[PDB]
């Protein structure tokens, strides 16, 4: 009877959408998947100006050097994020995520507001006119390209996180179907750099563009400095 | 309903790793390289050593559940690409061909015992649907009639299809219309309409050429141009001389390492002052030394019994009469027994032609005495003539045909122009000959003649000398005279079922110039219809004894009685012990 | 129609050779006498031949599969060496059927 | 002259002992008053039967 | 069961009710190569017949039921034969072989 | 699933057939002095009987694969042994089969 399609879109719904807090508060955030991700919900913390940081993976585990006031829980469709007693770094926007399928998906970002060693360096910012092409670089050091696949995600101003694609360790690329073959990723192993070329530009494609890399068998933990690409008429 | 997919697999190839991108078979500097599914891992590649090695990254190929189970023997799947892959491609919407090869990942049972945290497949199989078929084999035991793949249907046993040869006959027998009145040949003068060629059904042109060649020269020397490679049979197949097997000593198969079935031992060293003193040694020497106590492991096989059995079943047994056979179960068979399908699938038990049949005797099999033996796959001449055309069914050919008719062929022809016309047959059961004597029309053999060109070889005589010989050869006393080598009028009399006595009689006439009588017995089946032209009720395409001389029922005569007018005996005058009758054979003589 | 005897030897040369070797040409072709056809003689050693091979001119499905990936008898014999058995059982890919 | 070979009958090799590998059985004898009752037989017969 | 009629399936298939023939200890040992025993009946059997009180010859074949050591290790309620063997004296002889 | 190559045993067919030929047509016709009597099997008292001739045992190492290997040479013990008293004598074989089995 009831089977959920592997390798299909999973809508990650995060509630409350906004939240208000003061120091020492216990905070509770919830995430609901529309088709089951089993024990594989990952929780991220993102500052509005900086890249995503990994908190929780496999429904309850803390990533290396994440603080103790974080904890996760849940199974199947339902997962929970609990801040045992909130501190002043915790004012941020939090993201649900699952690596149970390709396309990989995130939520829309919830907003927590006040109650009133590896290096990946990307190419500099630019802008362009509709239908035009862009190529971004992502220089890597502190790993070699053949030992792990390298990801591309983007963040629009106002929106959530859009998984764009990936080039796996061996050179098998996989892209998001929303982009109708406009995404193309290449790499030079010897120069230790990954290239992301996007073609047929729209005004929708006005976003910050992120290089990322995952662990051994769990999510994204190493991020670039972001590349801003803008397109206006 | 809830039915579970069971796999029977084998992974011979050891790679470097197993990821979602497949098995890793190499490195492109920094980047790891994985197997191309279109043809790799490859069936023929596996371990290159004999001894036992643990393998933690292994791969091989497997057939899908949408692919009919066939026995491995005789299995063929045409290649789909130039990298030797077999698995089927599907033409997609965009117009490109796309691969159906799918990866199936597996782990060991102990590894599947855990919670998955450190789980990685130890094996990966590349599953594909290939267009399998069986060209040259059939099923000797079909266990079941149940639809789709199953373990009961894995029980299926194979047997190879019987050999069938088809060729042109010795000396192109019967291609030409000899001895039929309306289809009579023509040789005539251009200065006078009157045919030199007088032909009837009494005459037997083919046989006179056959017996004439025999009289002249050796027929065991095969010459291509005339297709003069004679039919024959192997004597040890016709006549079994059963001496028993040369199997006196035990013959053996052995392990890959010539040892096997090993046990673990830990070395010990003596204490030199004690009578039985001993100390363990686990220092420079292993505590787990493999040693096989006693002799190596072994298997036995009797070569000569298997070889003698295989010889007998292939060459004699499948050729036994139909009354000693049966029809295979869960496998269909043609209602018409002149098909190749019926000869090929009919089952004879090996116990009728096993080791001990006729043992210590030189004796042909009794069921085989009344079987024509020329009709057999070891007939060197038919095989030789089948190889003149080639290995293939489709053959563009060129052939050189002689005029075989006695009056014409020894003729020397002087100046003038002449009409020379002949007729040729196109019916496959006459112009072609098959090993089992199958009806070729129905079994779909066909011959289509392109062109024909009449060659003649001349002597370029000097003109004064040719004039002189012409003046002499044109005189009245010097006409040319010829005669047949057979020189006999040929007659066929019908014998009903089980009719033992065959009397015949000729009306009164003159008997000067009579040379004597000669006679045999033929079969109605094996004998074309005289002056038929074409006969759609002649269904046999083996050797033709009336034409090619392969008589074999001579043994079926008992005694002959010759009687002129009313009671005038021949030879008579008390010349033989039975004076009025020639007795050929007698059951247990005492006299 | 100038070839002879089911091969690519010509009628002219065949007559010429028969006339030189045994003097058969002018009075018709028949097998030579044994004492005259000996060890270094023509007919004694004369061997014509034919075989059929797959087409690539009107044969549309054609793929040229190399020796490097032929696997008729897979897992019963060494791989392109006289060595011991290598591989698994699987369907056979080569050659195409010239009969059937 | 490639005419193939006889292959009509399968050829087989067997253990030195004919039989090959075996397992150990105890005898049993039936209870005569029952349709399906059995009793071990350890009388004059071995408990290690091949 | 006739001794030449054996398994229909090649692969590893348990047999819940299995049956065969065996020689009784009153008959001596002989090798399988060279063994010949004439029929004691038209049914094909080699089993020796012993002459009964009322003069008729009668077969003395005896059934031997067996089950595995693991099944005879239990109490006896589930104890039932997986095998039934037909023990017989048969009239063996070796005529064209000798003992080497 | 089986991992690696298929299970197998190996046999060298021609050596066994040759070894059988060497023992059957030659070793069994050797001089009686090169033989021995079997241990624990009774034999005839008279050396001119089929029972004495059938049971004397000749070692196969006397006519093994390597002897004369690379030569055309008759066995030295057999140079003075009648070659027509033999079960390959097609003439004697034929004369017997004229009587039958």
């Amino acid at each position: 009877d009831y089977k959920d399609d592997d390798d299909k879109d999973i809508v990650m719904t995060q509630s409350p959408s906004s939240l208000s807090a003061s120091v020492g508060d216990r905070v509770t955030i919830t995430c609901k998947a529309s088709q089951s991700v089993t024990n594989d919900a990952a929780w991220y913390q993102k500052k509005p100006g900086k890249a995503p940081k990994l908190l929780i993976y496999q429904a309850s585990t803390r990533y290396t050097g994440v603080p103790s006031r974080f904890s996760g829980s849940g199974y199947g469709t339902d997962f929970t994020l609990t801040i045992s007693s909130l501190q002043p770094e915790d004012f941020a926007t939090y993201f649900c995520h699952q690596d149970y399928s390709s396309p990989l998906t995130f939520g829309q970002g919830t907003k927590v507001e006040i109650k009133r060693q590896v290096q990946l360096v990307q190419s500099g910012a630019e802008d362009k006119k509709p239908g035009a092409s862009v190529k971004v670089s992502c220089k890597v050091s502190g790993f070699s390209l053949g030992r792990y696949g390298v990801h591309w995600v983007r963040q629009a101003p106002g929106q959530g996180l859009e998984w764009m694609g990936v080039i796996w360790r061996g050179g098998t690329t996989d892209y998001n179907a929303k982009f109708q073959g406009r995404v193309t990723i290449t790499k030079d192993d010897s120069k230790s750099t990954v290239y992301m070329e996007l073609s047929s530009l729209r005004s929708e494609d006005t976003a910050v563009y992120y290089c990322a890399r995952q662990g051994s068998n769990f999510p994204l933990a190493y991020w670039g400095q972001g590349t801003l690409v803008t397109v206006s008429s | 309903e809830q039915q579970k997919t069971h796999v029977f697999g084998q992974a011979p190839y050891s790679g470097i790793n197993i990821t979602k991108e497949g098995i890793q078979i190499g490195v492109e500097g920094q980047t790891p390289k994985y197997a191309d599914k279109t043809f790799q891992p490859e069936p023929q590649i596996g371990e290159s050593q004999w001894y036992e090695t643990e393998i933690n990254h292994a791969a091989g190929r497997v057939l899908k559940k949408t692919t009919p189970m066939k026995p491995c023997y005789g299995s063929y799947a045409k290649p789909t690409n130039e990298n030797g892959g077999q698995g089927i491609l599907v033409k997609q919407q965009n117009g490109k061909l796309e691969s159906q090869v799918e990866m199936q990942f597996f782990s060991t049972t102990e590894a599947a015992a855990g919670n998955g945290d450190n789980l990685t497949p130890k094996v990966v199989l590349y599953s594909e649907d290939v267009d399998i078929e069986t060209p040259d084999t059939h099923i000797s035991y079909m266990p079941t009639i149940k639809e789709g793949n199953s373990r009961e249907l894995m029980g299926q046993q194979s047997m190879p299809n019987r050999p069938n040869y088809i060729a042109f006959r010795d000396n192109f027998i019967g291609l030409m219309y000899y001895n039929s009145t309306g289809n009579m040949g023509v040789l005539a003068g251009q200065a006078s309409q009157l045919n030199a060629v007088v032909d009837l059904q009494d005459r037997n042109t083919e046989l006179s050429y056959q017996l004439l060649l025999d009289s002249i020269g050796d027929r065991t020397r095969y010459f291509s141009m005339w297709n003069q490679a004679v039919d024959s049979y192997d004597p040890d197949v016709r006549i079994i001389e059963n001496h028993g097997t040369e199997d006196e000593l035990p013959n053996y198969c052995f392990p890959l390492g010539g040892v096997g079935n090993n046990s673990t031992y830990t070395k010990v060293k003596p204490k030199t002052g004690q009578e039985n003193g001993w100390e363990k040694d686990a220092t420079e020497f292993s505590d787990k030394n493999e040693i096989r106590v006693g002799n190596n492991f072994a298997m036995e096989i009797n070569l000569n019994a298997n070889l003698w059995r295989n010889f007998l079943y292939s060459n004699i047994a499948l050729y036994l009469p139909d009354k000693l056979k049966y029809s295979p179960s869960n496998v269909k068979i043609s209602d018409n027994p002149n098909t190749y399908d019926y000869m090929n699938k009919r089952v004879v038990a090996p116990g009728l032609v096993d080791c001990y049949i006729n043992l210590g005797a030189r004796w042909s099999l009794d069921y085989m005495d009344n079987v024509n033996p020329f009709n057999h796959h070891r007939n060197a001449g038919l095989r030789y003539r089948s190889m003149l055309l080639g290995n293939g069914r489709y053959v563009p050919f060129h052939i050189q045909v002689p005029q075989k008719f006695f009056a014409i062929k020894n003729l020397l022809l002087l100046p003038g122009s002449y009409t020379y016309e002949w007729n040729f047959r196109k019916d496959v059961n006459m112009v072609l000959q098959s090993s089992l004597g199958n009806d070729l029309r129905v079994d779909g053999a066909s011959i289509k003649f392109d062109s024909i060109c009449l060659y003649a070889t001349f002597f370029p005589m000097a003109h004064n000398t040719a004039s002189t010989l012409e003046a002499m050869l044109r005189n009245d006393t010097n006409d040319q005279s010829f005669n047949d080598y057979l020189s006999a009028a040929n007659m066929l009399y019908p014998i009903p079922a089980n009719a033992t006595n065959v009397p015949i009689s000729i009306p009164s006439r003159n008997w000067a110039a009579f040379r004597g009588w000669a006679f045999t017995r033929l079969k109605t089946k094996e004998t074309p219809s005289l002056g038929s032209g074409y006969d759609p009720y002649y269904t046999y395409s083996g050797s033709i004894p009336y034409l090619d001389g392969t008589f074999y029922l001579n043994h079926t005569f008992k005694k002959v009685a010759i009687t002129f007018d009313s009671s005038v005996s021949w030879p008579g005058n008390d010349r033989l012990l039975t004076p009025n009758e020639f007795e050929i054979k007698r059951s247990v003589d005492g006299e | 129609g100038y070839n002879v005897a089911q091969c690519n030897m010509t009628k002219d040369w065949f007559l010429v050779q028969m006339l030189a070797n045994y003097n058969i040409g002018y009075q018709g072709f028949y097998i030579p006498e044994s004492y005259k056809d000996r060890m270094y003689s023509f007919f004694r050693n004369f061997q014509p031949m034919s075989r059929q091979v797959v087409d690539d001119t009107k044969y549309k499905d054609y793929q040229q599969v190399g020796i490097l990936h032929q696997h008729n008898n897979s897992g019963f014999v060494g791989y392109l060496a006289p060595t011991m058995r290598e591989g698994q059982a699987y369907p056979a890919n080569f050659p195409y059927p010239l009969i059937g």
